[PDB]
RNA sequence: GGAGAAGCAAACAUUUAUUGAUCCCAAGAUUACCGAAUGGAGUAAUCCAGCUAGCAAGAUGCUAGCUAUCUAUUAUUUAAAUAAUAGAGGCGAUACCAGGGGAAGUGAACCAUCUAAGUACCCUGAGGAAAAGAAAUCAAAGAGAUUCCCUUAGUAGUGGCGAGCGAAAAGGGAGUAGCCCAAACUUUAAAUGUGUCAAGCUGCAGAGCGUUGCAUUUAUGGGGUUGUAGGACGUUUAGGCUUAGUCUGUAAUAAGCAAAAAAGUUACAAAAUAUUUAUAUAGAAGAAUAAUCUGGAAAGUUUAACCAAAGAAGGUGAUAGUCCUGUAAUUUAAAUGUAAAUAUCUUUUUAAAAUGUUCCUGAGUAGGACGAGGCACGAGAAACCUUGUUUGAAGCUGGGGAGACCACUCUCCAAGGCUAAAUACUAGAAAGCUACCGAUAGAGAAGAGUACCGUGAGGGAAAGGUGAAAAGAACCCCGGGAGGGGAG
RNA sequence: CUCUAGUCUGUUUAAAAAGGCAGGGAUGAGCUGUGAAUAGGAGUGAAAGGCUAAACAAACUCGGAGAUAGCUGGUUCUCCC
RNA sequence: UUUGAUGGAGGUAUCAGAAGUGAGAAUGCAGGUAUGAGUAACGAAAAAAUGGGUGAGAUUCCCAUUCGCCGAAAACCUAAGGUUUCCUGGGUAAAGGUCGUCUUCCCAGGGUUAGUCGGCCCCUAAGGCAAAGCUGAAAAGUGUAGUCGAUGGGAAACGGGUU
RNA sequence: UAGGUAGUCAAGGUGCCAAGAAAUAGCUUCUAAGGUUAGGCUAUAAGGGACCGUACCGCAAACCGACACAGGUAGGUGGGA
């Protein structure tokens, strides 16, 4: 699914709101909402490629940006490690 | 059911027809709790017996009593029964008098 | 109910034999037409079960010799 | 399957009666669980004659309609349906228990 | 358990049973084929096989035993591939629980915000309960986990300030229980990186220049778990010893052995016992009425008793405490299930308080910005909590919360994981109760999801009563029977 | 063999769309058998708001549901003020 | 509330309490029975007649002799479907738009025999399912290797007799 | 004897454009890993036929229309004038 391989983050749902009117905070008398409908807001899955010269060899794995961001922080090792996974579940 | 009367003991009818007449037990339906005591609620019956033609006849047998009104009755005497346990044998007894069987 | 409960396996087994035999001829002469014990057919039949059982418990080691 | 258990019994009508005086046919009632091998083998180790050929068929259940304690249909019950078997023996062969 | 039995019902024959049957309870055996159906397939109850063994084996013969998928763990270069085990698949409960998705008929006398409502329904997961749970909590009181009742209270607030929606704390009860890791250092290594001088070890010394030097991950034993306590340092200590605190013997501590306690309900795990007249699944015993009258029949009338830890309720030819089955109070267990208690066994402590130094104490986390959701609280000055898109810290000289925000002060210690009871539920099994129904009522169904209707999902009826006992009308007469007239 | 102009019968019909006279096509945009495919705000449609199990300007079954009605109907013994 | 007849086993006074507590109508619901009425109809304008037989009973059943109708059928043989309706013996509660000894109705028994027919099986079309791969809150959706799927393609028989 | 139709020869012949199933089966043939009585082939005598359906109606009072219904129901036979 829209599911990162690693966290587990996945699509979340939620309204659509709109609002007519003038917030307080900027004069206005206020706002109001309108007619709410049913909407998504989707994980970016990237298709990466991390070349692990470990068994030098590449290996391909949908990870959000966030757990991309999270992988250039700490380790890519380290990261499955923390979130109990093993490059080997891949490949 | 369960009972406390044994084929061929003598007992005494308590109600119906034959008030206080003696008879032996000679058999029990207990799937209808009726008992049929020898010589008592004697009733006529029809058979043929069969469909072919040669003939039909009324006989004479008895009827099954309901358990409830006979009363076992042993030299000159009716009583309940009770039971007991001696010899590693469960014996019967007269619940007015307690005598063997 | 017959009486077996003494034999050993190999005579349990040739009363079953034997046994089977008198349950066919008794179903052939049932068919023929006239067979003046119809309730033989279904005691031998539960001797054949009995047998049966009783063996099992010797191979399964039950009941032993 | 012992050679018990395939064969049931025979059968004893108008039909069988006049084919086996012809034409030297036994008909029997056997388990719907047999075939033709094992009712020949079956033949050979009851009678101890060896059938030149066997002939199965399955006859189909007779339905019945069931009415109540007073009478009115309730339902449709049925038999049991069962196999026969003709079987052929040679000209000089017999089977003798019937 | 004791004399009948061959189901729910007898008929009419024919056997079984005192050599202890039928029946009841427990264990076991058999257990066709289909169905998660799983050797492949398929129109579910039926075809097609492979491999091994047995049938004279063999020509589309028969009987047995294996060969489906997924997850976890290892035998591997966990991937490919098998192999090894362990656990899952489906159903039930037209109930309860958690998570994900989530309406509308309606109300607002229209209607779009709002309401109905996180209801109906769908989907994924479990359990005997589930969920939650041992404060980075409440809230201005000094309380001390979670959950469920009573109140606060229809109050505080909230709302096209319209309809409506609607707290928690405090205080009163039910029930009670608290713990285990990560890290800090350190122990046995493996693997991966990296290295040739002081890289190691309590400090005197000789040895010693690599006890792999050190790191990283995995596995393993110790160590420890919190309003900043815990490690290394500081001595008293340190049971006493044996090993070693890189090597040997000395001042100086650890690895093992005496001395004790807790445990399968969390707090390590796995059982086996006997032991408990504990209990559940069969049973045993169980009290004390005669006469009279009417009547087909007595239990009823009448006159007298007798039992009662038993006058609950049914049946018996009319209304029975003393006729039967039972009821009160007692009690049966070889076998099996479940409970406790006892030891067996298992694990743990092989010590505690004592002062400051450096180290550790959960990171893409707290928080910020944007778009949403949950808080009773609809953006409102909008705290708090969850989160998608982004950005991003402090490291106790710290950090969170206290309904915008700031200061001071007060409380608490997040980003790790567990936990019984009070609670909710009864399709059901056992024992009962009823100002509950008595056949158009009560479950749809006293005979039923049947008859019947629809291609299908599905919809869905109607029909109880002879008598106390068949004692079911022998026989005769009219009639083809049916039906009736006599006799019984 | 396939369809139904015109007309009549039928019209509490033999038939929940037929029957009697007849008529159009009939080597093709033909008719038909046996399977399979497309499903409800969707399908299909030589296009009629036609058809989708005899009902279609949004099928059927179950559930929300005892939906909502300012509308219509019904609401059971007696006497006294 | 008193008495007769029927009935053959349970009811009731006072006080107090509680309601599924009083029906003539909702084109109400269910059952029974009137009315129209012994009236319309008895399902196509192919057609019947006599004699004999059977039998309690015959316009209707059986047989015989005539007549009439269909005859690119209203004949014969296989499908699709039905499921004992098939044959023999027996029966007339009901069902048959009348009658009935009759029947496709009821009861009992009997009846379906395959190496060559049609399947199974070996093949594939339309199409379904589908490890992997890919995509989706979940259920699942696409989809290759594979496997199923006749209305098709594949070894083999004809004539006569018999119940 | 003579005539002679519907089949069949015929998936033929001759024209035409709209350019007219698949198969891993059957038949024939080629070989790899392999085999050289291990077989395959030609005969010849000996025996092995799987499992299921088989009645009856099938232009109709037995199927589909609630019916003993003037309707519908594929295909092969279709005498004589």
């Amino acid at each position: 699914a829209r599911k990162c391989e690693i966290t587990g983050k996945k699509t979340m749902f939620g309204n659509n709101v709109p609002r007519k009117g003038l917030a307080k905070k900027k004069g206005g008398a206020g706002q109001h909402i309108g007619v709410k409908t049913k909407r998504t807001f989707k994980v970016n899955l990237i298709n990466k490629k991390f070349f692990i010269p470990n068994l030098g060899r590449s290996v391909s794995i949908k990870v959000s940006a966030n757990a991309l961001r999270s992988i250039s922080k700490i380790g890519l090792d380290a990261f499955l490690k923390k979130n109990c996974k093993k490059i080997e579940n891949f490949l | 059911m369960k009972t406390k009367l044994k084929i061929g003991d003598s007992v005494k009818i308590l109600s119906g027809k034959d008030r206080g007449r003696i008879g032996k037990i000679a058999s029990i339906n207990r799937k209808k709790n009726k008992v049929i005591v020898e010589s008592c609620n004697m009733v006529k019956k029809v058979i043929k017996a069969r469909t072919p033609q040669e003939k039909g006849r009324i006989i004479d047998k008895e009827a099954a009593i309901d358990i409830s009104n006979v009363m076992i009755f042993v030299k000159g005497t009716s009583s309940r029964l009770g039971i007991r346990f001696e010899n590693n044998e469960k014996i019967r007894y007269l619940k007015k008098n307690g005598q063997r069987i | 109910m017959k009486n077996f409960k003494n034999f050993t396996l190999e005579d349990m087994k040739a009363k079953r034999l034997e046994l089977k035999k008198e349950y066919l001829d008794l179903r052939f002469k049932s068919v023929v037409g006239h067979v003046e014990n119809p309730l033989k057919k279904r005691e031998i039949r539960r001797d054949i079960a009995r047998l049966n059982t009783m063996i099992c418990e010797y191979e399964l080691g039950i009941r032993k010799v | 399957m012992k050679a018990y258990d395939i064969i049931v019994s025979p059968m004893l009508t108008e039909k069988t009666n006049t084919q086996r005086e012809s034409i030297n046919v036994y008909v029997f009632k056997v388990n719907k669980r047999a075939n033709k091998k094992e009712v020949g083998a079956a033949i050979k180790e009851l009678f101890n004659v060896t059938p030149v050929s066997c002939n199965l068929l399955n006859i189909k259940s007779k339905a019945k309609v069931v009415v109540s304690r007073k009478g009115y249909p309730i339902g449709k019950g049925k038999t049991s349906s069962w196999k026969k078997a003709y079987v052929y023996l040679k000209k000089e062969d017999k089977i003798d228990i019937f």
